[PDB]
């Protein structure tokens, strides 16, 4: 397992089920390669707080306020209700992105082992 | 407005039933008994998202289709001028009223199946004369119910995610102008414009690009954050999951489905809560207006802790599937010892036979001899209920409309009134006549001298309750018809006529009934700790102690 | 043979937890407070199939992954040749065991972050002491574990498939696990199951032989009808997750009313704080003056549990091993002999010295002229109680300072030093007090049913009455 590893590529499976994986290969690039997106590290946070200021529109604000004041009325618990998205932004057009993408993650994380293409039909 | 009536026929285990309802209605009974069956009856006939799959094969009764399915509503108008959600039912339905102060309305459902299509169609009508239903009209997939009726459906297994996602087309998809924000927004729009011509870091990722060559409230998830912590685990519990959900219903109810009727649908709320959140959702169901109409089903007895204003619908099986319905409040006399006896009643409204017994005492005699005799007697449907001595009218009357057998034993019992002296009231049979509907009994004068004072008194009582006794044996035989046990005097007494050999031979006394009598609770647990296997028969296959052989349901005596 | 402890030294919500266990391990608490992460322990340790896939970031304690995770399970082992479960197990471990420690077992499972694969590995060792642990041997995929326990973990018309499917995992451990120590893991049987069936399922779990070694959540008290000889650990609801057990045991003494008392209890172990009354006129007393005073306090933790003709120990011990706080209220009593004329034994005081740790006291006996009596050996009592009540003065603080609240003669006195003048007006006798005694559960109703506010805020504000303010809970500091 340190040596081989082993991308199987099937057109069945779509963007999401890898894109779910990617939310946290995002983070994984983020810390990896040597601190290269250090440079882009003290901005890559100011794209994170892009993400923080969406929380004040006043239909989110009304919702986390009565959302709580609803849930506060069984037996006025301290908890709190919170809401985060966290998305980002790049059957055929799908597939040539994913495609793209496997040979983007095969390049920055894989340099270290052996990469076997398995791609069925 | 308020619900009245419903009748099934046809579908599924209900061939013919008939259930009076309410605004609140619980519903409960036994495993495999229709309780999920007679909610679904009620997805079919108001909730559009099942009436247009149609049934099936399996939706009919006993899986044979040359019957058809009939379920008929029944509503009440009758307080049109005070109530807004009258109103909201008869600017619909403007046409098909018929006199001219119709309190009454029917929705009615009927289906007949297709053998060739293998289908069965639904056809839905409504009116205020059950002889003159006309069909409701409709254009394309909406008719005139779903301009009315909202119905809400809350199963057991819900998954905050899916009815989050399936939600979010209400909330966060309105324009409202401008909010006071817009140059907010329009930071969001111009922070954007410095990240997609330098995302490259030093050109490793800009030149993978090199050799080729707005609205994102979709993915928004919602969690449940302890104060004092700042992380967001995605692994939460069940118990507050499900709460979360009840508070988006309820948000949802309250701001999109003002103008509509909303009727809940809950199948088994106290599935993964704790005992305390049961009792503050029994409080928020039957106090606050919050819930307004809903059909409840449940398992729990802590649900069950705070009703009032309430149809209990029990279902259950005697030949067929046969459904048993109450109208449950709490009078005014009653009303300082209320929690009382709803923590006494809620766990007794679960059982098959019910026996009502007067104090603690009693109940540590009877646990003993049914733990000595017929030990999985809660298994098979029995139930010990302590009355408290006085209420013997509100758990009766309950448990008899209910189809519940109610049995009663109870002593004979002389009270001293208040302010006279020699006149005492006659009690026991005063509330075994009260039971039966009749008037209460004449007082009783009774000469004690005043130098006779202490057992003898007590032999002089007990003697005056041999002959009120004796004089009153056509009524104590119309109460032993009605599974109404009087004692003679006391339990003791007939506690000493079937042990009391063994009694004399534990006490080491002359006198082992006025032993038990000093301190009632103590001596029993010494009685009980020294009884044996053949007294505890002795107690059980007595004349005396039918009502333990009513409690266990056979046919031994 | 037995299990004996689980030291979770690190996981999800549990920053530092040593359980004392056994077999039949039965396990509550609140919502949120990791009653199923302490089942995913067990499975995570002894079931393959949740092991095979290891630990994530979320698995950690407050997202930390620098510190390790270290489950350690142990095993007693004390017996041979009349046990078949302990040649399963010697049979296996072989050379791991040494004869000095030849009654005691360990199964250890170590695990530390990667931060590069962002991959937690679980290695598992065996040993027969603390140090030196060394690790499983296998072969494939298969260790040698694997060939001890089996782990059958369940989690739910319906009812009836739910007792099928019990049906059918009984019926696989009774014929293809003979060779295996089965392990059973019930998360909530109460679901979707009448209450009849819940007091089958609790007599079938605590009675018959075939759930030898199982760890059971439940939300329910009728899952605890028969419960004996089982450990009980709860989950406490403070800032800091605590988990404490009790080793349950009914004593042939308590034989003839175990079903009384573990009924009662099933509830009050879902508490957090549980007042101890005497009898029904109690309950409807304070259940008067707690819904005109403070109507959640069921919401909040409270109870209000009747205790009758036992001696207090087997209540305070078990829910005093859980943590949770009980309060007596109760009233000093003189009882006669059986046989004996005169003497009389000091039965309230004896039971609250026997709950502090004392010995019962001597019999008093009094040379009351008993040929002339009446109403007033009433009084010639009460005051030998208040004369006991005055004799006695340090150990009624003693009782103050451990929770509990010994009246001077009765619960009626101390009801007719708050509201005397509303019992002189409801009754209107010259002798109230002495009305109530005459019918405790007539009267007591006809008290609270013409009693109002500011009657039961005057009960309730009332210094003879300080276990309602701490069965509410609300401290001034
Ligand atoms: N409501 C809409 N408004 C505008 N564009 C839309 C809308 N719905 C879909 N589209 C566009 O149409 C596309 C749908 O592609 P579609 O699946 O029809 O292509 P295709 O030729 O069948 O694909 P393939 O050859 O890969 O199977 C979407 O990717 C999107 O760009
Ligand atoms: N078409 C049908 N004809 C006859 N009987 C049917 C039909 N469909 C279902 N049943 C009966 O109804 C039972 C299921 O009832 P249901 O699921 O409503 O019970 P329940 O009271 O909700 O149960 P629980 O409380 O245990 O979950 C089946 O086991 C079967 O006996
Ligand atoms: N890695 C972690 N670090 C810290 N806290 C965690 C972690 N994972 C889970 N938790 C917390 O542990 C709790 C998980 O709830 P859990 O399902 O264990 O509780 P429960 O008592 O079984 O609940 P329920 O009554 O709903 O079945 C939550 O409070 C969650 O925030
Ligand atoms: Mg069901
Ligand atoms: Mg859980």
């Amino acid at each position: 397992d340190n040596v081989f590893k082993v991308i199987y590529i099937n057109p069945l499976v779509d963007l999401d089920k890898l894109f779910a994986q990617n939310k946290k290969y995002i983070f994984e690039e983020s810390q990896g390669n040597e601190s290269d997106e250090g440079i882009l590290n003290n901005i890559k946070s100011l794209t994170d707080q892009v993400n923080q200021q969406i929380g004040e529109m006043t239909i989110i604000k009304g919702f986390q306020q009565e959302i709580t004041s609803e849930y506060r009325s069984l037996k006025k618990e301290e908890v709190s209700i919170e809401l985060k998205s966290e998305m980002a932004i790049k059957d055929g057009r799908r597939k040539m992105l994913s495609y793209s993408i496997y040979n983007y993650l095969a390049k920055k994380k894989y340099e270290d082992k052996i990469v076997i293409y398995l791609i069925e039909e | 407005m308020k619900f009245s009536n419903i009748t099934i026929k046809n579908f599924r285990n209900f061939e013919k039933v008939n259930i009076n309802l309410d605004n609140k209605n619980v519903i409960f009974g036994m495993n495999d008994i229709g309780k999920t069956n007679f909610l679904y009856a009620l997805r079919f006939l108001l909730d559009k998202e099942i009436r247009k799959f149609g049934f099936n094969k399996s939706d009919y009764h006993k899986h044979d289709t040359s019957k058809k399915i009939e379920i008929i509503l029944t509503l009440d108008l009758s307080n049109y001028e005070k109530d807004e959600d009258t109103k909201k039912l008869i600017s619909v339905v403007k046409g098909a009223r018929t006199s001219a102060n119709a309190d009454v309305f029917y929705i009615a459902l009927e289906s007949k199946y297709d053998d060739k299509e293998l289908y069965g169609n639904i056809i839905l009508k409504w009116g205020s004369e059950l002889d003159n239903l006309i069909d409701i009209p409709g254009r394309g997939n909406i008719n005139a119910l779903d301009n009315v009726f909202k119905v809400i459906y809350i199963n057991p297994l819900v998954d905050l995610d899916k009815l989050f996602a399936q939600n979010k087309k209400y909330i966060f998809e309105e324009s409202q102008g401008n909010e006071s924000d817009e140059g907010i927004l329009n930071n969001i729009k111009s922070l954007t414009d410095q990240v997609n011509q330098q995302i490259g870091e030093m050109t490793i990722i800009k030149g993978f690009q090199q050799e080729i060559t707005k609205g994102f409230f979709s993915d928004i998830i919602p969690y449940i954050k302890k104060d004092g912590d700042s992380n967001y685990y995605p692994t939460s519990g069940d118990g507050r999951r499900k709460m979360l959900s009840y508070s988006i219903y309820n948000y949802l109810a309250k701001k999109k489905y003002e103008d509509k009727i909303v009727i809940y649908l809950i199948e088994e709320p106290e599935i993964s809560l704790h005992r305390s959140m049961q009792i503050a959702l029994s409080k928020q169901l039957f106090e606050q207006s919050t819930y307004k109409y809903f059909f409840l089903s449940t398992h729990s007895p802590e649900l069950l802790y705070e009703m009032d204003n309430t149809r209990l619908i029990r279902v259950h099986s005697t030949e067929k599937v046969v459904c048993s319905s109450h109208m449950y409040n709490v009078e005014e006399a009653y009303g300082s010892v209320k929690k009382k006896l709803n923590k006494a009643l809620s766990s007794a409204l679960f059982a098959e036979r019910v026996l009502l017994i007067e104090g603690p005492s009693e109940k540590i005699l009877f646990e003993k001899v049914l733990d000595e005799v017929e030990p999985e007697y809660e298994l098979n449907g029995g139930f010990l209920l302590e009355v408290g001595g006085t209420y013997f009218n509100h758990y009766v009357c309950t448990l008899n409309d209910l189809g519940i057998t109610h049995i009663i034993k109870t002593d004979n019992d002389l009270k001293s009134k208040k302010g006279k002296k020699g006149v005492y009231e006659l009690l026991g049979l005063n509330r075994c006549l009260n039971l039966l509907g009749r008037e209460n009994l004449d007082e009783i004068t009774i000469d004690i001298p005043e130098d006779i004072k202490g057992k003898k008194k007590k032999e002089r009582l007990n003697e005056r309750k041999k002959e009120i006794f004796k004089q009153y044996k056509n009524e104590v035989g119309e109460f032993l018809g009605e599974r109404i046990y009087l004692s003679e005097i006391d339990l003791e007494n007939d506690l000493y006529s079937a042990i009391g050999e063994s009694m004399k031979r534990i006490f080491e006394n002359e006198d082992p009934v006025h032993y038990l009598q000093k301190s009632k609770l103590f001596n029993m647990v010494e009685l009980v700790n020294n009884l044996s296997t053949k007294d505890c028969f002795d107690v059980f296959e007595h004349e005396k102690f039918a009502c333990l052989k009513e409690l266990v349901g056979s046919d031994r005596g």
